[PDB]
């Protein structure tokens, strides 16, 4: 999620 | 005086986005976890490859060690956390609790507990050994960027969305602190100094400052970098000259001087925004790592  | 990392390695094998990378404290190890829902296993010294750890069911926001370097604990959005052995790559426990993605974690300086931050606002404690939330607290009213233990483990610090950095009684789980600047931007990361009295903090208004939480006082802002949208790791550098170092949506490693403020370098190779960063715990080595467009981990080295 952190990448998004 | 200005560092000098230089690229050594590139690491590839994530098949998406890499979300975190961190270093064995005992200095052997890089672990990595990625959207990809798997952790990846490196040498800290060559870049090679040792093993992939899998089980999660979605993708992996974050990944910590144990002080003694044997577990590591990841935070998915699968909701989540896994407590690994290491070694045999063994899913030791599962974590359940948190009703929505679980977004960062961190043990204690006694590897006995985790703490974890959560889209659901919450922060929770956990048992080690058993696995057991051993308190929820009601921290923040947006998601929880980051969750970080003090040097003896009685205090967490956390932060949010919400524009908020609080500080929590591990033993009560008491409220003792909020943190918040002259404006209200998000807050993106924390997490204490290695000598537990500063915490550094990231605000989605690109901006980075170092707070002495005793005092509630805020030291130092770093700047010149970009982060406006992501949740980017922050480091204190400590094994050579004192410095910050973070990634940037402008696809750059800096680092600053932490007295003086100055950026002392950009590091340029990554082809995507660098999402996280790492220091070395007794050499001048970082690891950096990027979002989708580039899935590469990076290990650069300086004399300083």
């Amino acid at each position: 999620a952190r990448t998004k | 005086v200005k560092p000098n990392y230089a690229l050594k390695f590139t690491l590839a094998g994530h098949t998406k986005a890499v979300s975190s990378v961190k270093f064995s404290p005992n200095g052997e190890w890089l672990a990595s976890s990625s959207a990809d829902k798997l952790i990846k296993i490196w040498g800290a010294y060559d870049g090679k490859f040792e093993k992939t750890i899998s089980g999660h069911k979605l993708g992996i926001s974050d990944v910590a060690w144990s002080s003694d370097s044997n577990l590591l604990v990841s935070a998915s959005d699968d909701k989540t956390l896994k407590i690994w052995d290491v070694s045999s790559g063994k899913c030791l426990k599962t974590l359940k609790g948190h009703s929505n993605y679980v977004f960062c974690c961190n043990f204690n300086p006694q590897s006995n507990l985790i703490v974890s931050g959560s889209f659901d606002e919450s922060v929770r404690i956990w048992d080690v050994k058993t696995g057991k939330c051993l308190k929820t607290l009601p921290a923040h009213s947006d998601p929880v960027s980051a969750v970080h233990f003090n040097r003896d483990g009685s205090l967490i610090v956390s932060s949010s969305y919400d524009g908020l950095c609080r500080i929590w009684d591990t033993a009560s789980g008491q409220c003792l602190k909020t943190l918040i600047d002259d404006d209200n931007p998000p807050v993106s990361f924390v997490k204490f100094s290695p000598n537990g009295k500063y915490i550094l903090a990231a605000t989605l208004d690109n901006t980075l400052k170092l707070w002495d939480y005793s005092k509630g006082k805020c030291l130092k802002t770093y700047t010149g970098h970009k982060n406006e949208k992501y949740c980017i790791f922050a480091n204190f550098s400590v094994t050579g000259g004192k410095w910050i170092v973070s990634g940037s949506e402008d696809n750059l490693v800096y680092i600053w001087n932490l007295q003086t403020k100055e950026i002392v370098q950009k590091l340029q190779g990554h082809t995507d925004v660098v999402i996280s960063t790492a220091c070395h715990p007794t050499e001048n080595i970082i690891a950096s790592a990027a979002l989708e467009n580039d899935k590469t981990i990076k290990l650069w080295k300086s004399d300083c």
